[PDB]
RNA sequence: AGCGAGA
């Protein structure tokens, strides 16, 4: 950020820029957003029981003092949110940045190196939500009924969009 | 010969350190590897990879032959007449309390 | 951590810093509070009547 | 991942000559130099000697 | 969608489709899962914990 | 059993309405969407720290 | 496993492993020379591991544009 | 000079100047020992650790505006929302009873 | 389908692996290219030197390694393995 | 006075599909305005759709119409997703008819004045073996989605069977917000709407109408004390 | 077809609480409209609160005034429950002098022209024979919640003690709907919006301000036309 | 060097 804000002429020279940053002058936040972009970072959680204990993410700024982790990688770290402390490392060299961006990227490591079962799989909350969504409850509202002689089946719908629009009304249960 | 990389989902590369991956994969289920004398837990794993003679060393068949188990408390004697061969071997001190592993 | 009256009596005058209580026999006693004293672990040791 | 490991253990941690060099490269925008020998290996050498 | 079936789906998806698609699908799945778990109406209360009526006889 | 019995008699807050049923769960409105949640939700007072 | 590890041809790794005094004494008496071929050793002395991106086929790849790219210039 | 260590800030509650010049019982060698008391009023935010009395601990994922909070039929917004999935398998339904 | 990636995941890696033999090869390939272009930018002030690039119209504020990756995606580079 | 001016841009994906993007908004107004726009786009824009229909030779049996391949249900479905615009409030009637084998399409139906069909080249039904089909549509205009109204009269129209009515033009609106400029702007929110609508009206004009109706709707609240 | 827009009829229950019936509304719309209003009333209602005070014999908020029974921190907490309404954007100052025994309540403040205190009986502090509490407060217009500015933010010197401020009078907003949902589909929604404010402004004014705020953004949406 | 504590 010093380099960028000297390049941007927000500070005359390096030491003036260092003073600029040490007091967190207001102008040094926008440049910060500029620099952090497209710079991978490794997140370790001790102990690193296995290879997936350290993964590279693309960092993003957040307000307050807390590394906002992605839930789906929680299992990979075995890191559960009640006071775990996750260390952050910053690759520098071009080789290191390539390595972090390519080999270590969290989205590039889904399957376990041990048994290959997916490790970014939904679990706990997400799995319950999906189980509730995709399960079938006979006798629910808006069910299908093939009765004839008085009216049509009244269970079919033209398109899924129609189905959602009906569910918005208190007619069709999901 | 190694086979497919389990993580990448395709064949292995020509620089992968499969040794470290192997070892870490063996060790990772530690702790969650619980137990319920011959060991059967993490100590048992350690023994297997340590080549340590197990506590409950059950005798094993050596040469095909009719068996002439004799009755010795903590010291079962076990004779086996070799089908072709030399001389039947008796095992002076074998534990009686064990239970003979089933055969054909 | 809590101030307890040693002997009975009627509160003569109480302020944020101290409590002076008149005992049943002539004598009066003043408990001085401890205001915003630092505790051993950096917490506050405030007392208020 | 080998280069990042070498980077970590050499110029992020120990190498007393590379360290100022990587700082200079970052400040001025040049390519990160080649890592040297970590300064702990030499203390080991001297102690074994 | 038992967790088992989800695992099978993701395994097949990763085997067939390129990894990036797997990441995008997994992320969409997480989003939908959280939303519908919120709507799922799973809460714990003493009344929801039903003791078995035959306990004393056993 | 005493908890159930007490939870049954939970005299109304300000007007005539008992926000929590016998089970101990109430109907909660979603702040974001606005629609009420489809099922009642356990609600109460917890002492946390 | 322990014996197999301690029977390697690299005293700097065996010493890093366990029972330092004995292994160094033995290697010293034998005038043993470590060729620095494993991974622990390359870590210790801080040069590039011979694995993954460090082996001698990837470590020294030659990269250049194409003659068509030079023509684009 | 004594400077505020990195990551600290607040009000200067008290300063004590125990000096050899004032004939204070300073340890041999120091001529003037000064202690400055800095106090800060810490408010709740993401990362802080809360917990009830039944082992139901947790850090604060988020602090929503009061408007987008589940609010009862009477319009009283809830203050906290714990996760159901933690109750059964942690086997501490005392909280629920509480 | 892979609706367009947004950040560090652009271009998709699985597409890139077609251009090379192994992931490690891609890592080294991109890293050396990025080093080359970074030096090109550094030495642009002084007289022109052997280093060249970029071959793709860079983003205004875009790091050398992502430029290199964008080059790699379009088969604008060649390499020889040791 | 607001320190930041919201700006509404739009990315166009297909002929009728688009990503509307309004940034920045006082925190948190993304939801405040987004849930409203979604619901209004879905359930405020007037339109017309087939309300009931009858088929000659179809009196009590609703399984299969004779002389056609597609059974009753399928033709019900295809009529249901028949985009039409109307001007007269009262329920007009339309007559489709085709004799002989072939492929009956929407473009074959003859509409009276005041009602138009926006997809003549849509496949409706199939005829074979010199078969003949006649269909009468009772169609009016309305808003939202009205489920199949059970006929109040018992014997007044035995042939006229009710069908669910998709009056609204906008098909699917889905919204999400993001959290731009956490630091410089103190985390202002931006709304991304995704709008999918039939070819009856373009997504942009549909939003213009939605915004207009919301204006007029909250004009009720503003009317009380305008000088607020 | 509805062909009938809604209307908003008010009824008043008490001085600071009221209800508003909006009818007729399109089916399944009242919840959205009520939630929108509620969220407006809960976020963006321009208010006014004490933004910084100053006691004569105090330098910071972590001390005690002699004679006063409450710490300065307890006094700031008591003031923070104050409700006031101002008429000018510029910061205004209002004084509070009390001496001798007695209860210092909100009725003892001398508000200058425009600004007023609506809850005179609020207990600020209590005194004794030796206590002398003189405090000048600063009231400023704004919206929402803002953390206390710092002493280094402005030129105020030492004596200034910034305080957190809550610029909003809306105490409680809820809504309920009773949709007809008849089998003949002549449906409509009646929305009952109950609004309670802290006596600073009648609910009528709060609802009007919310309507103004909303129609601004939706008029932007219309201006897309 | 010694204490206590979090995961
Ligand atoms: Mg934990
Ligand atoms: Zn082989």
């Amino acid at each position: 950020v010093m380099k960028r804000l000297v390049d941007l002429n927000h500070a005359q020279n390096i030491k003036s820029a260092k003073r600029m940053v040490e007091r967190q002058r207001p102008q040094v936040w926008d440049v910060l957003e500029e620099v952090i972009a497209e710079h991978p970072v490794l997140l370790n959680r001790a102990p690193t029981l296995h290879r997936l204990g350290i993964q590279a993410f693309e960092p993003m700024l957040v307000e307050g003092k807390a590394i906002q982790l992605h839930p789906l990688v929680c299992e990979a770290f075995n890191a559960d949110f009640d006071g775990d402390q996750m260390a952050v490392h910053l690759p520098l060299s071009a080789e290191a940045q390539a390595e972090a961006r390519i080999l270590m990227l969290s989205s590039n490591n889904i399957l376990s190196p041990a048994s290959g079962r997916p490790l970014a799989m939904p679990r706990l909350d997400m799995v319950t939500g999906l189980y509730y969504l995709t399960t079938e409850v006979p006798g629910d509202t808006g069910e299908y009924q093939p009765a004839s002689g008085d009216h049509p089946e009244t269970g079919v719908y033209s398109s899924p969009a129609e189905a959602i629009m009906a569910a918005d009304r208190g007619v069709l249960s999901v | 010969c190694y086979g497919r990389s389990m993580a990448t989902g395709k064949l292995v590369d020509i620089g992968e350190a499969v040794g470290i991956v192997a070892a870490q994969s063996i060790g990772e289920p530690g702790t969650q590897l619980t137990m319920r004398d011959i060991t059967g837990g993490l100590p048992r794993v350690q023994e297997l990879f340590e080549a340590r003679v197990p506590r409950g060393k059950a005798p094993i068949a050596d040469v095909t032959g009719r068996v002439r188990l004799e009755d010795g408390e903590r010291f079962y004697k076990i004779t086996i007449v070799p089908d072709d061969g030399g001389e039947e071997v008796v095992y002076d001190k074998i534990s009686k309390r064990q239970r003979l592993r089933v055969f054909k | 951590d809590v101030v307890v009256a040693e002997e009975s009596g009627v509160i003569e005058e109480v302020s944020a810093d101290y409590i002076t209580v008149m005992h049943d026999n002539g004598t009066r006693r003043t408990y001085r509070m401890r205001k915003f004293a630092r505790s051993n672990h950096g917490t506050c040791a405030n007392q208020c009547p | 991942a080998a280069y990042t490991l070498q980077e970590l253990l050499t110029i992020k941690s120990d190498d007393t000559v590379g360290r100022v060099k990587v700082y200079e490269a970052i400040v001025k925008g040049e390519n990160i130099p080649e890592p040297g020998i970590p300064e702990s290996f030499k203390v080991l050498l001297k102690e074994l000697q | 969608m038992h967790k088992k079936v989800q695992a099978a789906i993701i395994n097949d998806l990763a085997e067939r489709y390129p990894m990036i698609v797997v990441a995008q699908t997994v992320d969409k799945l997480k989003d939908a899962g959280f939303y519908w778990a919120t709507r799922s109406g799973v809460t714990v209360s003493m009344a929801d914990v039903l003791v078995p009526p035959r306990k004393k006889e056993i | 059993a005493e908890l159930q019995g007490l939870l049954s008699c939970t005299l109304p807050n300000r007007d005539g309405d008992v926000l929590v049923d016998a089970d101990g769960k109430a109907m909660l409105f979603d702040g974001r969407s606005g629609e009420p949640f489809p099922y009642p939700v356990t609600v109460g007072y917890m002492y946390i720290m | 496993i322990t014996k197999a590890s301690l029977a390697t041809d690299s005293w700097l790794s065996a010493a890093s492993f366990q029972e330092t005094t004995r292994v160094l004494t033995d290697a010293a008496i034998n005038c043993r020379s470590d060729k620095l071929n494993g991974l622990k050793e390359n870590v210790i002395i801080g040069k590039l591991i011979p694995a993954g991106t460090g082996i001698n086929r990837y470590r020294n790849i030659a990269v250049q544009p194409t003659e068509e790219a030079r023509a684009a210039a | 000079s004594l400077k505020v260590p990195h990551g600290e800030s607040g009000k200067v509650i008290g300063i004590r100047v125990f000096s050899r010049e004032d004939e204070d019982e300073l340890p041999a060698g120091v001529n003037e020992l000064v202690r400055v008391y800095v106090a800060q009023k810490r408010k709740i935010s993401d990362g802080d650790k809360l917990a009830g009395r039944h082992g139901n601990k947790g850090v604060i994922g988020k602090i929503l505006p009061v408007e987008d909070m589940p609010f009862l039929a009477d319009g009283t917004p809830v203050d906290i929302i714990l996760n159901t999935h933690g109750v059964p398998r942690r086997m501490n339904i005392g909280q629920i009873l509480e | 389908g892979y609706d367009t990636p947004l950040g560090i995941t652009n271009p998709p890696i699985d597409e890139l692996l077609d251009r090379v033999s192994s992931k490690y090869a891609l890592v080294i390939y991109a890293a050396k290219r990025a080093r080359q272009i970074n030096d090109y930018y550094n030495q642009l002030g002084e007289g022109i030197l052997e280093y060249v690039g970029p071959l793709v119209e860079p983003g205004l504020q875009e790091k050398p390694l992502s430029i290199a990756l964008r080059e790699i995606h379009a088969d604008l580079l060649e390499h020889t393995e040791g | 006075l607001i320190s930041q001016r919201p700006t509404l841009s739009e990315d166009v994906l297909t002929d009728n599909r688009s990503q509307f993007v309004i940034e920045p908004l006082e925190p948190g107004f993304g939801y405040t305005l987004g849930n409203s726009l979604r619901r209004t786009l879905l359930s405020s824009i007037p339109g017309a759709a087939v309300t009931s229909i009858r088929i000659d030779g179809v009196l009590h049996e609703f399984t299969t119409v004779p002389g056609v391949k597609e059974d009753v249900t399928e033709i019900i479905l295809n009529l249901k997703s028949l985009v039409v615009s109307s001007e007269e409030d009262e329920p007009v009637t339309m007559y489709l008819r085709k004799q002989g084998p072939g492929e009956v399409t929407a473009g074959d139906i003859v509409p009276p004045a005041g009602v138009t069909v926006h997809n003549p080249g849509m496949h409706i039904a199939t005829l074979n073996d010199k078969g003949k089909l006649e269909v009468e549509l009772v169609v009016e205009r309305g808003r939202g989605y009205v489920p199949a109204v059970q006929n109040r009269a018992s014997g007044a129209e035995i042939g006229r069977i009710p069908v669910d009515s998709i009056y609204s033009p906008v098909l699917k609106v889905t919204y999400k917000v993001d959290a731009t400029r956490v630091e410089q702007r103190t985390d202002f929110d931006k709304l991304i709407l995704d709008v999918e609508t039939k070819n009856s009206i373009s997504p942009r004009d549909a939003l213009a109408s939605a915004g207009k109706t919301l204006v007029e709707l909250f004009g009720l609240a503003r009317e009380l004390n305008v000088e607020a």
